[PDB]
């Protein structure tokens, strides 16, 4: 009898939800106005302890009687008054400038249907079974109205449900950190996985903001870090038999203490790093002595240039074939690439001796700067810090960044300027900034026309550099078709960069201008002035 | 000037951006961190400049690692970039040998 | 619930108005003033008896010919006076003492324009003031000095206008154009400090000038709020009042109901929404309005000139008690309006250089 109606008013007992919308909101109305009396009283009672003077009205000036008059009347009935108007001081006209953060490094770039059941299975029987005139029966109920989930979707929204239950709180596959007290003995594959997604080997450390570009780190060396095998290198060490000595070779008096678990989650990591030493094994983690480290590892053992961008083209057995990616970007096989020294892409460096920026140098006269393992021969590698080296094509990769000074420009409002005086072809810094895709170039493009701004730039044909929301000062530098300075695409070690130089000997308080190199609609809409006297 | 290796902000948005990861313990964060914020302090590119990096990064800030007593994960951080051809075994222990 | 037109004021000028702030910087008792600015004329007015209203002080700017729409109400904690900081379109902040009826103070290095000016509730010698330029400018008046930078790189990606402060200052919030909400406390130990040191410089002491701060994490953020141009944003204790061009006033806050506001992270986006206060025909920009000192009433103006009003007591926008008030004269537009100190005395403005006075019927 009241089986189904118990069981009719079931499926109705959503809509009994619909008004707990507003519980609790009278309540914290209430509670957010108390407050706001506590505090609102507290400033007017800071308030009443400050005496504040009256107001006073203007008066007629001898010196100023004929003061320009303005009338106000009154929408209403009330009289019009009429009270001189008394100028303010002068102010500066200064040239408007847009905000933006020190960026000293370049960065790449209401419907009508709903959803929700119940997990009440174990009592869908008695809906169903002791509810007819049974429990899978639930997804089909909440499916008839298309206010639910179909009866296949509340499956999948009921294997949220178990996904929701879940183990403790952790991420599925990340471990607790080895400082941590609750250190695992987590492998050395595992472990390292988490360093082997998050490092970046290009910038060489992890995460690369300049930098799903990944590659089995895997290196192509020798197999093996074989230290010592069967002899006593710690101060007592075993040596056992010496047919062990091949045995290692091949795999690639006992005595023993007690040992932990968690020390031995690093005691095969030290076997990933030597495989035989043992004696660093011993000295870094172990529980027994160099002697008897032996005996636990033994069981534990049984147990037509440039254009393109740059790209660490990969053919990982095969040579530098057609699938080797530098032959389609014509450019060079660099160490980055699976090429190597035999694969006539390779690159051989900055090959100078005496000076590694001079004209007769592929430094200088490529488009690449001298590494400083490329110029060795003449210090490209000597004392970075320091800034006297006969390479001069290091001073972006040792940052040593010019002075450059802020000021504003009658040709465009700001400019920039330099402290020291700079002859021709000496460094001034990057223009540092973020780069961005072809696309959005052609989205921030009409996003920067429309603004009319000019920080873009085309970096290849591949890339664009952007230095709007965040770039250095030489973006504030101004234009000129007879430029004191210009600027020169570099590359660095298969990275796209740009050199500012000046062109001419400059003493210090000359005004710095290049070209921006842009669209014919972008060059006169924005650089279409060059500060020409014409007589006639 | 103005002219300095690293802008302050920044050090603050790979902090950010190193700990949005959910998937990373603490422990390893706070090092790479510091690990992050020492290098560009320092602009060391080459492979010795590296070297040098690391016995700078001890003897200088290490002791704060001991301070906050992040060694095991440090000591996992330096086998990698060991593993990562960059470091010796000599230079490991120099770690390993300040600390005790 | 009681407020009736019985004055009203036109000047001559004819530019569209800008903002009226009433002098809360006042004694009960004292003579309360509410203050005028036009694009480059600025004027004060006295509240009088019988509806009279007597016009104060005028003053013009003919050499700067930008528009004037930025104000915050100054007073001196040292000699007592009352001044009035105003800005326009050039960012050049100019301060105005009646007493002295001269401007004698250089504020200058601000970007593009300010397009709001306000003080701390407690501090009177503290200037907010909010950029087009998508970044939060900070001037300490009485030092003259710059105080810390907001929004310089993770500000709004569209320009800012609004701002509010809470009665202790604690925090501050920006509301861009990008419908964003961005909040920066103010409670920062490093915020805290350079407040300090603001106050202790000495242009003899060194020659390196007060080394500003430049802060840019936004402490919350959150854009499916609105869907169209966002003009106003307040603050109800832990609430964040809002209002847009969508002809619909919302107040909500971040999280949960149990989530308090001093404690929230910025990389959190959750809102759960608690109102709503819909009207008509205020769909642009260039539209704000006033609350009164005791955060009690409000009087929502209208390009029509109509006047929405609501309260906020315990009769919450779930019950939205109404209140459309109305005048058939004025039909240009209502730039802003000004509660009083006291609830007593309310000023609309009329965009064609006209003032209405309504007062309440208390
Ligand atoms: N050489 C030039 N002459 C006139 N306007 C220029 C210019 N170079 C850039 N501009 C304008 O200035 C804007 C960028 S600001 C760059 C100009 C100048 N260096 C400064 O700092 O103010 C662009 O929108 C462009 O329209």
């Amino acid at each position: 009898a009241c089986r189904k109606r118990v069981k009719s008013e079931y499926m109705r007992l959503r809509q009994l939800k619909r008004f707990r919308r507003a519980d609790e909101v009278k309540s914290m109305f209430s509670s957010n106005r108390q407050k706001i009396l506590e505090r609102t009283e507290i400033l007017n009672q800071e308030w009443k302890q400050r005496r504040i003077q009256p107001v006073h009205i203007l008066t007629s000036v001898s010196s100023l009687r004929g003061t320009r008059e303005c009338s106000v009347t009154s929408d209403l009935d009330f009289p019009t008054q009429v009270i001189p108007l008394k100028t303010l001081n002068a102010v500066a006209s200064v040239p408007i400038m847009y905000s933006w953060s020190p960026l000293q490094q370049n960065f790449m770039v209401h419907g009508d249907r709903e959803c929700g059941f119940i997990n009440d299975e174990i009592f869908v029987e008695l809906v169903n079974a002791l509810g007819q005139y049974s429990d899978k029966i639930f997804e089909a109920i909440s499916s008839m109205f298309p206010d639910k989930g179909t009866a296949e979707e509340l499956k999948e929204k009921y294997k949220e449900l178990t996904e929701q239950q879940l183990p403790g709180a952790l991420p599925p596959e990340c471990t607790p950190n080895i400082d941590g007290p609750n250190a695992k003995s987590v492998q050395r594959e595992q472990s390292l996985h988490s360093f082997h997604t998050l490092f970046c080997r290009r910038c060489f450390k992890y995460d690369c903001f300049l930098h799903f570009h990944a590659t089995p780190n895997t290196y192509k060396r020798k197999n093996t870090e074989t230290a010592l095998d069967n002899k006593p290198c710690g101060p007592q060490c075993y040596q056992h038999l010496e047919g062990a000595k091949e045995f290692a070779a091949a795999l690639t008096p006992p005595e023993n203490v007690e040992w932990s678990g968690a020390e031995a989650s690093m005691f095969r990591v030290l076997i990933g790093t030597y495989y035989d030493n043992f004696c660093a094994i011993a000295r870094l983690i172990g529980t027994k002595t160099c002697r008897q480290v032996y005996e636990f590892r033994v069981k534990e053992s049984s147990i037509s240039n440039h254009v393109y961008n740059y790209q660490p083209c990969d053919h990982p057995r095969q040579p530098c074939d057609s699938s080797c990616p530098c032959v389609i970007a014509q450019n060079f096989c660099e160490k980055f690439c699976q090429c190597s020294s035999e694969c006539q892409n390779r690159f051989p460096g900055c090959r100078c001796k005496a000076q590694c920026n001079t004209k007769q140098c592929p430094c200088y006269l490529a488009v690449r700067e001298c590494d400083p393992d490329l110029c060795l021969t003449c210090g490209a590698a000597d004392h970075w810090d320091s800034k006297n080296v006969s390479c001069k094509n290091c001073s972006i990769q040792r940052g040593s960044k010019k002075h450059l000074l802020l000021a504003p420009s009658d040709v465009a409002g700001w400019g920039i300027f330099i402290k020291d005086p700079v002859q021709k072809n000496e460094f001034i810094s990057e223009y540092c900034g973020e780069i961005i895709s072809q696309d959005e170039a052609d989205r921030r493009g009409k996003v920067y026309d429309k603004y009319m701004c000019s920080f873009l730039f085309n970096l290849n044909n591949d890339f664009v550099v952007d230095a709007t929301r965040k770039g250095n000062k030489i973006r504030f530098a101004n234009h000129s078709v007879n430029p004191n300075c210009y600027a020169k695409v570099m590359m660095v070690n298969g990275d796209h960069r740009i050199g500012i130089f000046a062109k001419r000997a400059i003493q210090t308080g000359e005004e710095l201008f290049f070209d921006y190199r842009y669209s014919q609609a972008d060059a006169l809409k924005y650089v279409g002035i060059e500060r020409e006297m014409e007589i006639p | 000037s103005e002219d300095e290796k690293d802008p302050e902000w920044l050090r603050e948005k790979t902090i950010t951006q190193i700990e949005e990861f959910s998937d990373v313990n603490e422990g390893e964060k706070e090092v790479m961190k510091l690990w992050n914020l020492h290098v560009m302090k320092h602009g060391f590119i080459a492979d010795n400049q590296m070297n040098h990096a690391c016995m700078l990064f001890v003897e200088n800030y290490g002791q704060k690692i001991i301070k906050k007593n992040l060694c095991r994960n440090f000591m996992l951080h330096l086998v990698s970039m060991h593993d990562f051809n960059l470091i010796s075994i000599m230079s490991i222990d120099k770690a390993v040998t300040k600390l005790r | 619930y009681s407020f009736k037109c019985v004055n009203s004021l036109k000047e001559d000028h004819n530019q569209p108005l800008f903002g009226v702030q009433f002098n809360w910087h006042s004694k009960e008792g004292d003579p309360l003033v509410f203050a005028t600015v036009g694009s480059n004329r600025v004027t004060l007015y006295e509240c009088h008896s019988q509806g009279e209203i007597r016009l104060l002080q005028s003053y013009v700017d003919a050499d700067a010919d930008e528009n004037f729409y930025t104000c915050a109400w100054t007073y001196d904690s040292n000699t007592s006076h009352p001044l009035l900081a105003v800005a326009g379109s050039r960012g050049i902040i100019r301060i105005i003492n009646p007493i002295t009826m001269q401007c004698i103070k250089h504020y200058v290095g601000h970007g593009n324009a300010i397009n709001e000016l306000k003080f701390h509730p407690r501090d009177p010698n503290l200037l907010l003031s909010v950029s087009k330029d998508h970044a939060l400018r900070l001037w300490n008046i009485q030092t003259d000095t710059l105080v810390a930078i907001f929004g310089g790189v993770e500000g709004h990606r569209d320009e800012v206008l609004s701002a509010d402060y809470d009665l202790l200052g604690e925090k501050i919030m920006s509301c861009g154009m990008d419908h964003s909400l961005k909040l920066w406390r103010i409670n920062s130990k490093r915020m805290m400090n350079a407040i300090k040191e603001s106050y202790d410089y000495n242009p003899n002491k060194t020659n390196r000038p007060f080394i500003s701060q430049k802060i840019h994490f936004p402490d919350f953020s959150t854009r499916d709020i609105h869907r169209n141009y966002v003009d106003c944003v307040r603050w109800l204790g832990d609430l964040i009042l809002s209002k847009s061009c969508e002809n619909a006033i919302v107040c909500w806050k971040p999280g949960k109901m149990e989530d308090d506001i001093d404690k929230i992270k910025p990389s959190e986006s959750n809102v759960t929404i608690l109102g709503r206060f819909d009207y008509s025909q205020c769909d642009i920009w260039y539209m704000r309005f006033s609350m009164d000192f005791w955060q009690k009433m409000l009087a929502l103006g209208n390009q029509v000139g109509k006047l929405y009003v609501w309260d906020l007591e315990v009769e919450d926008p779930h019950k939205a008690k109404c209140t459309t008030l109305t005048h058939h004269k004025c039909g240009a537009a209502i730039r802003q309006t000004s509660f009083s100190r006291d609830s007593s005395i309310l000023i609309a403005v009329c965009d064609d250089a006209s003032i209405w006075r309504w007062d309440r019927l208390r």
